[PDB]
């Protein structure tokens, strides 16, 4: 319990979300293939799509769960199938993750970005919106102090706005 | 009465929603004023998957954002993500489109399809919108602006009458 | 009164701007966004349709003055900063539009490398202007430009992005979406020139020496890091490919032929009384020039070609010294024509006017009558 799951809001499978977990209108959460793990404080955005790759393979396995990290803040038409995610990560609007990923912790994902399948993003570095992969622009994004800081207080409002939402119900 | 709203699609907050004459909600599309309210100018043609969520909670004790916003005769194109932008009257909004923050649309706009519109983008009046970031491409026509706008709203009001409950 | 137009165009970038300030207000690449195009066109072309290029130039004329200056060119006077050796033809074409489309007052077809001296303030220098497409020499001493000694290889920005892109072909290494080498034939230009200005690490004469020798029958390979693509397709390139790339533009064997060498070919052409003075004062512009660690990989290399016996016998003791300019080693050649167009309204007259171009026919080109 205390996460704001919507009703419009669809799950399926195993789904353990975090502690302050906001699900918002219309939200695809199909964990079919594996166990799906929400962060505390991360707010899934309206018609987002969580996925799953089919994983256990002998030789070479494809995938384990996706576990996402603390204070993510996911926003809305935003794809996310198989993807490891840090803490403090703001993937933008239309974004779509890859079949495989390692999201370090202080990132910001451009608006309509195509984040990489088997290619781990480095701690601190935001990511240019169009072409993939753009190593400008990682400064203002630090590891922390500058990121930390900026992560705590979009936090802070995203929790502020979900609990006037929850409030206008 | 004249606004043609279709049954897939959904209207959170009916009191903070707001629908003009000769409206058009397309099917799958989502006026979400379950923050703040949303106000749909007159002969607005919003068109299928479109995600009109509301900017802000308009709770903040210092800068709280524009809450939505949308002209007369505005050309909503279908997936557009109509989010805290003020579309001045006329403005023919792009397929894939994404409005930022505090966006400001002028009068006779024209957003490019699969466009981005940044946080506080003051887009001048009768100018095309263009690039991956946002950026004018080039002086736009009044007379055909206007032109393609009347036969939008004309084709609309057919589909608005039949076959939508 | 009137602060004249100055242009500067070539094949990859255009400087352009306000005589008088200074450095230009802008630099848009040559090329055009054209609606529906697959690929964008160069504007600087040569050898091609006259009515094809008229529209060309008129298109990136328009798209030009509208974003740099912010102005109509019908009120003040225009210096177009051809390089030297620019076809005729091409002149012809920018005459035709500059007078016929948009009707200037004034227009002004002069030398880059002349200007390029004006910046430094004195009359006599070899000067080296490594562009796009050649990198040309041309010595001029006391104002005049000594022509008939020259020099230009096709050996500029245009055969490192030829030796990148076959080199990579050759050594390639990216990432699945590891392994899978030559999946694309080709690469875009505007990538592999933020590649050229990024990673590319100009070597020394030591090091460079040491790279030629183990071509035909290793040291220093590093540093070698990897460069982000778009797609989510990342690829592996590697220290001594870069490095490789660089060597070529030195490479001496076989042609007899380098950068360095142009030089010493453009001193030999010229006369005894001149020859000290454009050895003290030898002058490197241009857009290859703006690499890393470039001008002592020169002057070395250039000193240790008089220590060879066949430049002995003419050149001997010189002391090459390389008196750099205010501005970047790219933009020599517009603040010339800003300072040559701002100060003097007097030498404006010189220069051909409309009332000239209508009834002659065309401005003077280097020729005969």
């Amino acid at each position: 319990p205390g996460a704001v799951v919507c009703v419009e809001s669809e799950i399926r499978g195993d789904v353990t979300i975090g502690p302050r977990t906001v699900i918002h209108p219309k939200a695809r959460i199909i964990a079919e293939a594996g166990p799906i793990v929400i962060g505390e404080g991360n707010l899934i955005e309206e018609q987002a799509l969580i996925i799953n790759a089919h994983p256990d393979n002998i030789t070479p396995d494809a995938e384990k769960p996706m576990i996402i990290g603390t204070n993510n803040v996911f926003e809305v038409g935003c794809y996310s199938q198989a993807m490891k995610m840090g803490d403090n990560n703001v993937i933008e609007s239309k974004a779509y993750v890859g079949r495989n990923v390692i999201l370090t912790s202080g990132c910001i994902i451009g608006a309509c970005c195509n984040l990489n399948t088997f290619e781990v993003i480095p701690e601190n570095t935001v990511i240019y919106g169009a072409d993939c992969l753009r190593r400008v622009q990682t400064e203002r994004p630090q590891p922390q102090t500058l990121q930390l800081d900026f992560l705590m207080k979009i936090l802070p409002n995203y929790h502020h706005l979900k609990k006037t939402m929850k409030g206008s119900s | 009465s004249g606004n043609k709203v279709s049954r897939q699609s959904v209207l959170c907050g009916s009191q903070n929603i707001v629908l003009n004459g000769k409206t058009i909600v397309m099917n799958d599309c989502i006026i979400r004023g379950d923050l703040a309210n949303v106000r749909v100018g007159r002969h607005c043609v919003v068109k299928s998957r479109s995600v009109i969520r509301p900017p802000f909670k308009k709770f903040s004790k210092g800068v709280a954002f524009f809450p939505l916003h949308i002209g007369d005769h505005v050309f909503i194109e279908e997936d557009c993500v109509v989010n805290a932008a003020q579309i001045g009257s006329y403005v023919h909004v792009g397929k894939n489109c994404v409005i930022g923050r505090r966006c400001v649309l002028k009068d006779c706009c024209k957003i490019l399809d699969n466009t981005v519109l940044p946080p506080e983008t003051v887009v001048p009046p009768f100018t095309v919108f263009s690039g991956c970031p946002g950026l004018f491409s080039g002086e736009l026509p009044e007379c055909t602006q206007e032109l393609m706008i009347d036969v939008t709203k004309s084709y609309y009001q057919k589909f608005l009458p039949l076959t939508q409950v | 009164e009137k602060t004249a137009v100055v242009i500067d165009l070539g094949e990859a970038f255009t400087k352009c701007g306000f005589a008088g300030e200074t450095g230009p207000r802008c630099i848009i690449p040559s090329v055009i966004k054209k609606a529906g195009m697959p690929k964008p066109i160069k504007v600087v072309q040569y050898n091609i349709n006259t009515e094809e290029l008229y529209s060309y130039l008129k298109e990136f004329i328009h798209i030009l003055y509208f974003r740099h200056l912010l102005v109509n060119p019908r009120d003040r006077r225009v210096v177009v900063i051809e390089s030297v050796l620019c076809p005729s033809h091409f002149r012809e074409t920018l005459t035709r539009v500059l007078f016929k489309y948009f009707e200037v007052p004034s227009v002004l077809l002069a030398p880059s490398h002349l200007m390029a001296l004006l910046t430094l303030g004195i009359n006599s220098a070899m000067v080296l202007d490594c562009g796009y497409r050649e990198s040309l020499v041309l010595p001029i001493y006391e104002g005049i430009p000594v022509l008939n000694c020259w020099g230009a290889l096709p050996l500029g920005g245009k055969a490192l992005h030829k030796e990148l892109e076959t080199q990579l072909l050759e050594q390639c290494t990216v990432d699945t979406g590891q392994s899978l080498p030559s999946v694309m034939g080709s690469i875009p230009e505007g990538v592999l020139e933020d590649i050229k200005v990024r990673t590319c690490f100009v070597s020394d004469l030591t090091r460079g020496l040491k790279i030629q020798a183990a071509k035909f029958n290793r040291p220093s390979p590093p540093p070698n890091v990897d460069y982000p693509l778009d797609g989510e397709k990342i690829l592996h390139v590697l220290g001594s490919i870069r490095d490789s790339v660089v060597e070529i533009l030195f490479e001496q064997d076989n042609e007899e032929k380098s950068v360095a060498t142009l030089i010493l070919d453009s001193l030999m052409q010229c006369p005894i009384d001149t020859r000290k003075q454009l050895a003290e004062n030898l002058v490197i512009i241009g857009g290859t020039s703006m690499l890393p660690g470039f001008l002592h990989r020169l002057l070395a290399e250039i000193r240790y070609l008089v220590e060879k016996p066949k430049y002995k016998k003419t050149l001997g003791t010189k002391t090459f010294r390389i008196h750099t300019p205010p501005a970047k080693a790219n933009c020599v050649a517009w603040l010339g024509g800003a300072i040559f167009g701002a100060l003097q309204d007097i030498l404006g007259s010189r220069s051909v006017s409309k009332e000239y171009y209508n009834q002659t026919g065309r401005i003077p080109d280097w020729c005969s009558l």
